[PDB]
This record gives C-alpha cells, sequence and structure tokens, in this order.
C-alpha cells in the first residue's frame, strides 16, 4: 500500500531510501504481523506472576489469568491504563503552564498579555479583580488552577461553559471528577493485581479520569497559555516540508510545551542572534514548527508549519534541518539515530523527555528568554555544517488560515448578526444555523498520524465527506496539520469541497469551511464552544448533531481524548480499533452501554467514507430527537 | 416541525392549490382558452425566468404543474430549500394566472393585482436614480391598525416603495394611509398567492434591465440578490404557506422579517418582535441606506408624495393656472446681492384668506450665489424646484416658469403651513441638492399682484427668453464635447448613454446641459464628459473616443456604438426609454410608440412586446429607445434618411411633438404641416391602411431609398 497521499512526503521517502536510513514506516515493516493477544488486549503484565494471555475468542482456550482475571478484566483494565496515560500527559503540560503562570511579573521574561481573558478566567475561578494589579490577579488565578490538581477536600473548578445538566447526570453516573493527579492515582491503584474486577466500574473510573483531562487540565493549560501568550486570532501561515530554506538557519520546533517555543520565536526576533546567522553566511533565520507546539506558535504568531506527527523523520531527512529542538511528548526517539546520518543537532531540553544520544540543554524556566537564546544560538552555530549537496526540499508548501478560538469565532460571527437585532459576542449565529438545518451539525477532527492507515488520507477523506455534507469541521492537532498541508484551510475552499449550507455560510462569516481551533491541548476550546451552544440552547450536549472524529489516532492522550469527548455527550468515531476487541463486554459498553449513562458512545469504523455516512446518519437522529 | 419541514409542507400545500384551481380552468374555459396576463411581454414572468417557456393556453398551464413538482425534492438541505421555495413561487403565479382565466377582473379595488410592465419601467429611473431606496413586501397582519399605519408610513415617508399582501391592506385604511403607485403603497391582494405580482416585478426587472434571457435561472437569481433591493416583512402569524412563500423570497436574494418565532437564518430569516425597530431592522438586513432630510416646516415631505391629489372641495387656495398667473425664477447674483436665509414674503399671507378656494397671484424668486455658479445651471435648479415643491403635503406644483400652477389643500394650512414654508423648503432642498455650487440662497415669494407684474418681466422673460435661445443654439456641431451617463448601470451593466445637444439621454431626464451641470456638481458622478474626436463618419454618427468610451464604461460589452442610426451599431437602451421606433419593411418607414400608448401598432405588438426586443444593454437593429424630445431632432436617424421615415405614431404624441415635428421637418422641405401625414391609431392602425393612407397622402418615406 502506499505510505501517504502527500507528495512532498514520498519525495523525502524515496530520498530516505537513496540516504539508507529506515523511518517509522520502514519499523512498522519490520515489526511484521503484530502479536494478535496484544492487539486484542487479552494479554496482561499487570503482576510479575504473569505475563498472562487469555483467549480473544470467548469458550475457547485459556479463560483466565493466573490470578483468575477474565478477558473483560484483563481488557478494561488494559484500557484505563492508557486513559491513565493520556490523562497523565495533558495534566503535566497543564501544570507546567499554571506554574508558569504563577511566576508572570511586569517585568519579567513571561507577562501577562491578555488581560480580558485573566479577567474572565479570574470570574471562573471567583477571584476578585475589581481595583485590584494584575499580576496580583494572575497569581491567584494561578493558585487557584494548581488546586485543581492535587486538591484533596472540597470540588473542584469547572468552567462556566460546562451545562448544569452535565454535572448532574456525572453525580449521579458517579464520574463527577476530582483533583487530576487524585484521578490518575485511583485508575492506578484500581488497576493493580486483586482490585477492580468489574468492567462497568473499570470503565466509569476511566471516564472519571480523563474528565480531570478535558475540563480540567486541558482546558486550564490552553486558557492560561491565551492569559500569557494571548488569544490566537484569524491568522495566516503556510503548511508542509517545503516551508524549510535551502539559503537559511532553519530551526524546527517539536513537542508540546509552548513556553519554550514562545521563547525561541522571541529569541529569533533577537538582534545579536539575526547578526550571528548572517555571519554564519545564512539569509537569515527560519523558524518552522511541528505537532502541536507548532500549532501553538502557529496559531499565535502565524509560524510556519513543517509537518505533523509521521513527518517528523522526513523534516532531518531534506538534509537542511540545522538544529531540531524538542521539549515532550510525541518525539519519536528514532531522531537520535537519524540526527547522525546529517548535520542536524538534535537537542532536548526537558528533565521529563530525556532522549539518548541526543544534545542536552535544559530549558531554564527560571531564565526562558536567555535559555532560549542559547538553544538558538547552538542552532545557529549549526550551519557552518550543513552540506548543501544533501540538501534536497521538496516545492511543496500550502497556505492555511488558522487562529480560531472561540473568541475568534465569535468575533466572525458578530458580521451575520442584525444591529438592532443583536445580541453581540455570542454563539447565537452559530446556534441559529445548526437550528434551523442549514447546518447538519458540528464535527471536531483530531489525532494523530498511524502507519496502520495510509498517513492523512483518513484525515482528508472524512473532513472532505464531512463538509460536502453540510457539517462544519473544527480541526486540532495533526489532523489539523494535515488539513492545512491538503489545502483545506482556506477560504477558497468553501466554493471547492462544501455543500450548499455549509459554503453560504462560509461566505456570508468569511472563514473557511474547516476551522483550525489550535493543538491537542485546544479540544478544550471545542468542548467550552459546544457548551456554549448548548448553554444558549437549553439542553445538554448530548442532544446537539456534534461529533468528534479521531481517523488516525496513535496516542494514550488520544484514548484519553476520546472517552472524555464521549462522557460529555459527543459521539467519538475511532478511524483505528483500540485494543479492546478481546473483551466483549468491554465493547459492549464503549459502544452500546455508554449511551444509556452518557447520552454518546464510540463508533469504531476504518472505513472514513462510511464513518462520513454513520456520522450524518447519527446527527440525523439527534436532530430528529431534539425536533429540528 | 422543523424548517425545512415547514417549507416542504407549505410547497406541497401551494402545489395542491395550483392542481385544484387549473382543474377548474379546464373543466370551465377548456385546455384550448388562452392564458395571459394584462399588459406583459414575458407570459408567467417565473415560468418564463425558470424554462424559458411562454405559456398561452390552459393546457400548457396544467403542464405547468410539472414544474412545480420537479421542484420539491424533500431532502433536507439548502439546495432543496430553496428550490421548494421556488416551486412555492411558480405554483402561486399558475394560481394568479388562473385567476384571470376564470374571471376577467380577478381583482377590484384597492387591489391591483398584476403589474404590467409600463409600471416596472415607469420605476425602473427611480431605482437606479436611488429615488426608491428598496421594495419593502409587508404580508400578514400587524397587532393593530395603527401599528401598521406607522410602519408603512415610515417606509413611504423614507422613499421606499412597499407593497401590502392580506390584512394589511384593511388595516392600513383604517389607519389612513394614503395608497396608490404614485404614492408608492401597492396593495396587492388578500391572498398570500398575491405576494407573486410583486416578485415578478424583480424578475422582469431582470429580464428588462438587466438583459437575462428567459431560462438563465440562476443569472436571474443572481440579478434579484444583487440588484433588486427588496425585502419582507411579514407580520401576524405565519402558516405553512406563507413560511414557503419566504423561502422564494428568500431563493430571490431577499430577506423574511418577522414578528413570530422562526428558526431564524442569519441575513435570511430573522424576527424582530420590536414594531419600533422594524423598518431600521429592514434596512439594515438589506443595505439599504436613506439620506435623512431635515425641514423646519410643520408638514410631512417625502417623495412619495408627489402623487397626492387634493379635492376641490378640501382646497384652500390656487395660484397660476387661468386664475390668476404665476411664474418661478431661479437667478444667480453677486455675493452682496444676496444673503443668505432671507425668505421675505411680498403681499397677502395664505392665512389672510376668508373664503372658498381662493385666487391670489403668485411668485417664487430665488437668488442663488456662488463662484462656480452661471447662467447654464438655472434650468437645472428651476426644473428640480418642481420637485421639491411637490414633495410636500398638501403642495401641489404644475407647470414651469409662468405657465405654472400650484395649489395648497386644507390639509397643509391646518396643521400650520404658511407662504414662508416654500422659502424654507426651497432654501432647505437648494443648499442640500446643489450644496456644491449654492453657497447662499435668498428666497422671496411674492404675493402682491403689482410687484409681481413688475418683476416677472423684469428678472423671468428676459431670462426665459436667453434660456430658450440657448436651447436654440446647440446643436452637434456647435460643441466640442459630449458626455455619457452611466447611471442606469447599476440595472443594466452593459448599457452606456451618449448625451448630445441633438440626442438627450433615453430616459428623459437628463439633457447635454444636465449631464454638463451633473458632471460640475459631481465630478466623480455618471456624466462624464466624452470628447467628440477621432471622427469616423458624420452621417452615421460615429468617433473614435466615443468608442472608446463606450468600451471602457461597459468593459468592451459594446465595442462600436452609432449615434444616428438605428440600423448599423445603435446605441443601446436599458428600460426607461419614453418611447420606441421599430422599422416597419412594408411601409418603407417606422413606426413610433410612446410608454403611455396602451393599444396595438402596425406591427401588430404593442408598447411592452416593442420594448421587450431592444433593452438590457444588447445593441438590437431595427429598435431603438428613445425620449420624446429626441423625436424632433435633426440627428433623429439621419443615417436612414431622418423624420421622413416616422409612418405611424400615436396621436397624443403627434399632438404633444407636432409643432418641433414640422418645424424641423421643413428641412425636407415638406412645408405641409408635416405631422398630418404620419398615420395614427385614430386614423388607421392595421398596416394595410396605414400603407393606403401613406400612398394617398404622399408620404416622403414612399419616395425614399429602402430604409432595409
Ligand atoms: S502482548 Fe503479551 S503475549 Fe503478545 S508479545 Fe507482548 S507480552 Fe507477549
Ligand atoms: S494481574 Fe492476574 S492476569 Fe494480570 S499478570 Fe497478574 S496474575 Fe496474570
Ligand atoms: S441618460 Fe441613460 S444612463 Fe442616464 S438616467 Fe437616462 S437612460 Fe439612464
Ligand atoms: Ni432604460
Amino acid at each position: 500500500k502506499a505510505k501517504s497521499i502527500d507528495q512532498a512526503t514520498l519525495q523525502l521517502l524515496d530520498k530516505a531510501k537513496q540516504d539508507g536510513v529506515e523511518t517509522v514506516w520502514d519499523r512498522k515493516a519490520d515489526m511484521k504481523v503484530q502479536c494478535g493477544f496484544g492487539s486484542a488486549g487479552v494479554c496482561c503484565r499487570n503482576c510479575s506472576m504473569g505475563p498472562c494471555r487469555v483467549s480473544p475468542v470467548p469458550g475457547k482456550g485459556v479463560e483466565r489469568g493466573i490470578c483468575g482475571a477474565t478477558a473483560d478484566v484483563i481488557v478494561s483494565r488494559n484500557f484505563a491504563r492508557m486513559v491513565a496515560a493520556g490523562t497523565a500527559a495533558h495534566s503535566d503540560h497543564g501544570r507546567s503552564i499554571a506554574l508558569s503562570l504563577y511566576h508572570t511579573s511586569k517585568d519579567g521574561d513571561i507577562k501577562v498579555k491578555d488581560e480580558n481573558k485573566l479577567k474572565e478566567v479570574a470570574k471562573s475561578f471567583n477571584v476578585e479583580t475589581e481595583g485590584r494589579d494584575i499580576y496580583d490577579i494572575a497569581h491567584d488565578v494561578a493558585k487557584e488552577g494548581l488546586s485543581n490538581y492535587g486538591k484533596q477536600l472540597g470540588e473542584v473548578t469547572l468552567p462556566p461553559s460546562l451545562p448544569e445538566k452535565r454535572k448532574e447526570l456525572w453525580r449521579k453516573l458517579g464520574v463527577y471528577p476530582r483533583a487530576v493527579d487524585r484521578e490518575i492515582a485511583a485508575v492506578m491503584h484500581s488497576t493493580h493485581i486483586g482490585c477492580n474486577a468489574d468492567a462497568e466500574a473499570m470503565i466509569k473510573m476511566s471516564m472519571r479520569c480523563s474528565l480531570t483531562d478535558g475540563w480540567m487540565g486541558s482546558f486550564m493549560g490552553t486558557e492560561f497559555s491565551d492569559i500569557m501568550f494571548g488569544t490566537p486570532h484569524s491568522i495566516d501561515t503556510e503548511a508542509n516540508l517545503g516551508v524549510l530554506e535551502k539559503n537559511s538557519v532553519n530551526v524546527v520546533l517539536h513537542g508540546h510545551e509552548p513556553l519554550l517555543s514562545e521563547m525561541v520565536v522571541e529569541a529569533a526576533s533577537d538582534p545579536e542572534l539575526v547578526e550571528l546567522a548572517k555571519s554564519v553566511g545564512a539569509d537569515g533565520i527560519n523558524l518552522c514548527g511541528m505537532c502541536c507546539t507548532g500549532n501553538e506558535v502557529s496559531m499565535r504568531h502565524g509560524i510556519k508549519i513543517a509537518g505533523n506527527f509521521m513527518q517528523q523523520e522526513l523534516a532531518v531527512v531534506t538534509g537542511a534541518v540545522d538544529g531540531l529542538i524538542v521539549d515532550v511528548q510525541c518525539i519519536m526517539p528514532a531522531l537520535a539515530k537519524l540526527s547522525k546520518s546529517y548535520h542536524t543537532k538534535f537537542i532536548t531540553t526537558s528533565p521529563k523527555a530525556h532522549i539518548t544520544d541526543s544534545i542536552y540543554m535544559e530549558f531554564d524556566e527560571e531564565n526562558p528568554l536567555d535559555s532560549a537564546k542559547k538553544i538558538l544560538k547552538e542552532a545557529i552555530l549549526n550551519f557552518k555544517n550543513r552540506d548543501q549537496s544533501k540538501v534536497m526540499i521538496p516545492e511543496l508548501k500550502c497556505k492555511a488560515i488558522l487562529g480560531y478560538s472561540v473568541e475568534e469565532i465569535i468575533n466572525k460571527l458578530d458580521k451575520v448578526v442584525n444591529t438592532q437585532i443583536g445580541p453581540m459576542q455570542t454563539v447565537k449565529p452559530l446556534a441559529d444555523v445548526l437550528v434551523s438545518g442549514v447546518l447538519r451539525g458540528a464535527a471536531a477532527v483530531v489525532g494523530c498520524n498511524n502507519p496502520k492507515v495510509v498517513q492523512d488520507s483518513a484525515h482528508i477523506e472524512t473532513i472532505k465527506g464531512l463538509i460536502k455534507n453540510d457539517v462544519i469541521v473544527v480541526v486540532t492537532g495533526c489532523a489539523a496539520q494535515a488539513a492545512a498541508k491538503y489545502g483545506l484551510l482556506q477560504k477558497e475552499a468553501a466554493e471547492k469541497y462544501a455543500g450548499p449550507g455549509l459554503a453560504t455560510v462560509c461566505k456570508l462569516v468569511d472563514i473557511p469551511p474547516v476551522l483550525h481551533m489550535g493543538s491537542c491541548v485546544d479540544i478544550s476550546r471545542i468542548l467550552d464552544l459546544v457548551g456554549r451552544v448548548a448553554n444558549l440552547l437549553g439542553v445538554d450536549m448530548s442532544d446537539l448533531p456534534v461529533a468528534g472524529v479521531a481517523p488516525e489516532w496513535m496516542s494514550e492522550k488520544a484514548v484519553a481524548i476520546g472517552t472524555y469527548v464521549v462522557t460529555s455527550g459527543i459521539d467519538t468515531w475511532l478511524g483505528v480499533a483500540p485494543p479492546v476487541t478481546g473483551g466483549p463486554e468491554v465493547v459492549d459498553i464503549l459502544t452500546n452501554k455508554m449511551e444509556d449513562w452518557v447520552g454518546a458512545k464510540f463508533f469504531i469504523e476504518t472505513d472514513p467514507h462510511k464513518a462520513v455516512e454513520q456520522i450524518v446518519n447519527r446527527m440525523n437522529e439527534k436532530r430528529k430527537k431534539l425536533g429540528i | 416541525m422543523n424548517l425545512f419541514q415547514t417549507v416542504f409542507t407549505g410547497s406541497k400545500q401551494a402545489l395542491a392549490a395550483a392542481e385544484g384551481i387549473v382543474k377548474q380552468a379546464v373543466d370551465e374555459k377548456g385546455r384550448d382558452y388562452k392564458v395571459a396576463f394584462p399588459d406583459t411581454a414575458y407570459s408567467l414572468p417565473v415560468i418564463f425566468a425558470a424554462t424559458g417557456k411562454k405559456i398561452t393556453n390552459v393546457g400548457e398551464l396544467e403542464g405547468a404543474l410539472d414544474i412545480v413538482r420537479s421542484l420539491i425534492v424533500e431532502e433536507e438541505m439548502l439546495d432543496k430549500l430553496l428550490n421548494s421555495g421556488l416551486a412555492t413561487a411558480v405554483a402561486a403565479e399558475i394560481i394568479e394566472a388562473a385567476k384571470y382565466v376564470l374571471s376577467d377582473a380577478p381583482y377590484a379595488e384597492p387591489c391591483v393585482g398584476f403589474i404590467s410592465d409600463p409600471i416596472i419601467r415607469s420605476l425602473g429611473v427611480p431605482l437606479v436614480t436611488g429615488d426608491i431606496p428598496g421594495v419593502a413586501v409587508i404580508l400578514g397582519e400587524c397587532p393593530d391598525s395603527e401599528t401598521a399605519a406607522k410602519i408603512i408610513k415610515d417606509y413611504q415617508s423614507k422613499g421606499l416603495l412597499t407593497c401590502l399582501v392580506g390584512k394589511v391592506i384593511d388595516q392600513a385604511i383604517e389607519g389612513k394611509v394614503k395608497m396608490g403607485l404614485d404614492l408608492r403603497v401597492i396593495p396587492l391582494g388578500y391572498d398570500v398567492t398575491s405576494v407573486i405580482h410583486v416578485v415578478t416585478i424583480a424578475i422582469r426587472a431582470a429580464l428588462i434591465f438587466g438583459g437575462i434571457k428567459g431560462g438563465q435561472l440562476n443569472d436571474i437569481l443572481k440579478y434579484t440578490a444583487e440588484r433588486v433591493p427588496a425585502f419582507v416583512n411579514a407580520f401576524g402569524p405565519l402558516s405553512e404557506l406563507v413560511v414557503s412563500a419566504g423561502a422564494g423570497a428568500i431563493a430571490l436574494g431577499f430577506p423574511v422579517l418577522t414578528d413570530q418565532v422562526v428558526p431564524e437564518v442569519p441575513t435570511l430569516l430573522l424576527t424582530q418582535k420590536d414594531y419600533d425597530k422594524m423598518v431600521k431592522t429592514s434596512l439594515e438586513a438589506r443595505n439599504i441606506k436613506i439620506k435623512i432630510t431635515e425641514i423646519p416646516i410643520p408638514v410631512s415631505f417625502a417623495a412619495a408624495f408627489e402623487g397626492e391629489r387634493i379635492r376641490k372641495n378640501d382646497m384652500l387656495a390656487e395660484f397660476g393656472g387661468n386664475k390668476t398667473k404665476a411664474w418661478e425664477l431661479v437667478m444667480c447674483a453677486d455675493q452682496g446681492e444676496v444673503e443668505d436665509h432671507k425668505i421675505e414674503v411680498i403681499g397677502p399671507d395664505i392665512d389672510t384668506i376668508d373664503k372658498a378656494p381662493g385666487r391670489m397671484p403668485l411668485g417664487m424668486l430665488i437668488k442663488v450665489s456662488g463662484t462656480n455658479m452661471q447662467k447654464d445651471f438655472e434650468p437645472v435648479l428651476e426644473r428640480r424646484l418642481h420637485y421639491f415643491l411637490n414633495y410636500i403635503e398638501g403642495v401641489m406644483h404644475v407647470g414651469q416658469r409662468n405657465l405654472t400652477w400650484v395649489r395648497i389643500g386644507k390639509e397643509a394650512f391646518e396643521k400650520g403651513f404658511r407662504l414662508k414654508h416654500f422659502g424654507e423648503v426651497i432654501y432647505a432642498k437648494m443648499l442640500d441638492e446643489f450644496g456644491s455650487v449654492v453657497d447662499k440662497c435668498e428666497v422671496t415669494i411674492i404675493t402682491d399682484p403689482g410687484k409681481a407684474e413688475e418683476l416677472e418681466g423684469k428678472y423671468a422673460v428676459p431670462r426665459y427668453k436667453e434660456r430658450d435661445a440657448r436651447l436654440e443654439s446647440l446643436v452637434d456641431e456647435k460643441v466640442d464635447t459630449f458626455y455619457s451617463c452611466n447611471l442606469c448601470q447599476s440595472f443594466a451593466p452593459a448599457h452606456v448613454c451618449i448625451v448630445t445637444p441633438e440626442r438627450l439621454g433615453l430616459c428623459g431626464a437628463v439633457s447635454w446641459l444636465d449631464a454638463k451641470a451633473t458632471l460640475e456638481l459631481n465630478p466623480t458622478g455618471p456624466c462624464q464628459a466624452v470628447p467628440k474626436e477621432g471622427v469616423v463618419d458624420e452621417n452615421l454618427g460615429i468617433w473614435e473616443k466615443v468608442n472608446e468610451t463606450v468600451s471602457k464604461i461597459s468593459q468592451g460589452a459594446v465595442t462600436s456604438v452609432t449615434l444616428y442610426s438605428i440600423l448599423q451599431d445603435p446605441m443601446t437602451s436599458c428600460g426607461c426609454f419614453e418611447c420606441i421606433t421599430g422599422i416597419m419593411p412594408e411601409a418603407n418607414g417606422v413606426v413610433m410608440v410612446n410608454r403611455e400608448f396602451g393599444a396595438t401598432t402596425p406591427l401588430g405588438m404593442t408598447f411592452g412586446e416593442l420594448a421587450s426586443m431592444t433593452g438590457g444593454g444588447v445593441q438590437t437593429p431595427g429598435f431603438m429607445g428613445h425620449g420624446r424630445q429626441f423625436i424632433a431632432s435633426k440627428k433623429f436617424m439621419k443615417g436612414e434618411g431622418g423624420l421622413g421615415r416616422i409612418v405611424w405614431m400615436p396621436k397624443e404624441l403627434k399632438d404633444f411633438v407636432a409643432e418641433k415635428l414640422n418645424k424641423t421637418a421643413k428641412e425636407l422641405y415638406n412645408i405641409d404641416n408635416f405631422a398630418d401625414m404620419i398615420c395614427d391609431e385614430t386614423i388607421a392602425t392595421e398596416s394595410e391602411e396605414v400603407v393606403k393612407f401613406l400612398e394617398e397622402k404622399g408620404h416622403p418615406a414612399l419616395k425614399m431609398d429602402p430604409i432595409m
């Protein structure tokens, strides 16, 4: 089968074959037929009595592990641990952001750039703002956010966009969230040998844990990032590997933590570093981003996006990356080995993400700007080691428009508001187009790439099908970057791919049919948007014609995201089967019984066209339930 | 029931009503009975626009129900909803067409029913000149009569053309709203299907002014959305049929406003409960802008009152006419001779009358000053003075110069109107309409008989003589710069006028001097200078710079234009020509008909049918649209032989242009009162009879060279 639908990706794969280096596709081929027990989730290694593998087919073979655990128990515990790991990644990101907020000052490297957003957040956290210094408010807000992570007494703080009905449903179900780290610890405790051996209770614990990601960790990370670095607005950028410059220093920012990439962007305008780039024979400094850190700097500053997850290696294969600076998460360790075949300096910066044989330059949060400057200086000085005979940059780049935060979306919707009617600054125009049926619904396309799927194929096919069916699409993460590379993040795309209702809406509001809402933590924005719509219509989020899709997901973070999206009341389609087919009870819970609990459920569909059809049918069913 | 299901349900009900009424027509009249709308050239406009087919008999009307059926696809997507709205519009037209089949006069007063083509062309100019900011389609019923009257009169006072469907017609009558075509308050009918009669106005505007052929539905829908500033105000409870008809208005790009709770669609379907803000909401929703007029008079001053009628029973006093001679004059003077804001009245005031409608001489002397004010701008100001005086409620002004006629009604007098308010209105409108040149304006109203007698012969008569002399002294050879008016491009993108001294604008409201004054007042206005250089042929009227200007202004739609010919590259017309001239190859001449004429012609076509052959900005040889002042011109069909080609004219038009036509035809040495040779509908109308009359009368056309 084809490795990708992206032509630049294919050219660089040919180059990597010529250069004798191996990619993620080559390692996937080397893995051959993957273990059936692990693929079905019926393998357990939770204690040293094991490893235990039970039959994925009930009634045949070994039925129980040594401790007596059934296939359903093993599957449910494995699924819960995936959710806990994803929640941990997102919560650690949000915790770093909250600590950065706590260390803001007027004359420091980290300031408050959006005071209005900070005051609204302070209102949401019961922090007084009138007649107060802005940094005192910021510190109080950071304290409340940090308490959300580890409070042992009392209730956590949740955003006002979350409907009261959803909160009450969670409380009745027993999944109402506690402090984030406490829920992660609870999930890890209940999967220990000889604890929870009941699939339904295990799934409920995992949902409870995922809620602390969706509504607390990711939400606080996003809102505090907006406070410190600015709320995203409509902004132009370029996408795909063609953004690399042969005649300039190329600095590629890969990872998830935004403070480092923000400081690198600021350092790139330093006169001394620009002069140094000129002195090593380069035209200038060309910052490019990849994955979620690329999404953040692109949403807030228009930094060009070099590529998504499965392109990271190919970025090095060009031979033009002088410095690849990585913080945490979704950083293929093979990059270190790959960097030996080129001049590239592979720089790790976080104590959480040491990588063997990479150059470690710890990013100092006490002096973020100076630390970013020294890291960037190492990348710039590496330009002298460039071998221009090994350089091949495909001439394939695509224009994209992004920056669609909830605030930006509301500002855009204000155009189609009659002044004599109003109100202004609400999601009411979006609610109106959804209720009238001009738009059939809204769908979030999120997730990673996965060698099991032709890279970016499922993302593009799902998005095109949805917008052709007058479903407005919001995108995050690597799916958003696939849309950017393909050319869907363009106003012109409205008349090229969208159906009649969505084309009319795009023309009236002057937006692309596909709205890039940011990184994987920025999925919280999607929640926020949906919540607002629900609160405007006086219904729960499970009554709306909305859906989420993860066509090509790979990470534990994706599992946690899908779990909290379903738990919030939004049906979720997974384009890659999770390792649960071995447990019939777990499959039945996730795809059938979940609808009785939270009004939504998982859909597993590896065919994107069938997924689009199912999404449209489900949205029409919910519309008929709602009367619209 | 959601929005899509409500629209689909309404369209099916519209289809059900259309099928039932068509069955009655078949059973009573048969499938061979003729189907037509009174005085139209596009058969059933909605069906002609959508399919290009003209429906003439009842049998074809029954076959038009398949058009309605094919437009109702019950799939919840926006395109199907708009098509379903168009299905209701087609069904409503079929119902209205069957009404004229069953009953000779389906509509009685005050309802007007179908709107004829000449009416649409009459209001075509007001639309382009902005005189009419938009079309307010009001249907349903308001909570009370006063609420409806307030909203309707608010639209009327802003110059909009408002059309009424349903019980708002009765509510407005209870609210004492003055209705009429000239009052811009048109009641269409009490049934919902009567709203199609204003829809066909927008549809035929695309056919007439846009020059879009029938069957080009998307181009017509695009035209009405961009060019026609119509909107719908739906008051009272809305049935499914009303909602489906509204989807038809949305399909034409017309936003629908209502006081009912509906599934709102931004910029298209909006709810506004506050009746005090409905007018402002609609103007914003349709992007309509109205300039605010401030006037210190205790009477309503709106353009829609130009057509007001005052009965002799309730008339306070009349001036002018044959009772007591009255005059009006606008003269330019030095800066010190006129001081700003000096409204003096000489003689008795209007309140001193103590009797029945009284006779009193009148005189309006207007003195304007400015650095750029010359003697040639006075005719424009004096011509707009008539419109300024006719916009006041209770005041009717008829005529010009010393042959004028002014009447004041008792309704205006009871509100405090006096003779100084004439000066107030004139001053405000002169400083507003002509603020570029009129820096100061001293207006004096004269009612003393002696003062009126002595000032009329001292200031007015010599200026009338000099204006007549200047008008007679203007020919195309004397001047060295023409003018081009592209005002009508707001509805006819490919149409450009070239006003010459001997050929004015086909609308009749723009002349060479008017174009020269508009260029001076508004250098960025529609009128721009066109030098007459690069002459190609003086006989046919060709200049190289004129062709270059027409290509530039029309964006290459028209490359070559001839000004003095009807058969070789004639100048395009849009929809507003006062008269239209068409060749008659059997009589070796041309026939002519004005818009007011509503009878047949020797060509076998009425004015509407003839005019549907040369409009929209398309070069159509053999048919020319022109004003009445171009009939008796030495450059009228100069290439084809001149005035000798006129073989048939309406009697009213012949009486209107008789003196000028005889004077101009005296150049052909036909000293015979040439207007007598030309046939008219009172002498003969068929080709055989008119040709016999020409042969007996020795018409010059028969002795000339062949015209084709
Ligand atoms: S999933 Fe379990 S059985 Fe399969 S290879 Fe891994 S440890 Fe062995
Ligand atoms: S927890 Fe039970 S099933 Fe899992 S490895 Fe230990 S004994 Fe085997
Ligand atoms: S001169 Fe021509 S463009 Fe101007 S108003 Fe008259 S017809 Fe229209
Ligand atoms: Ni015209």
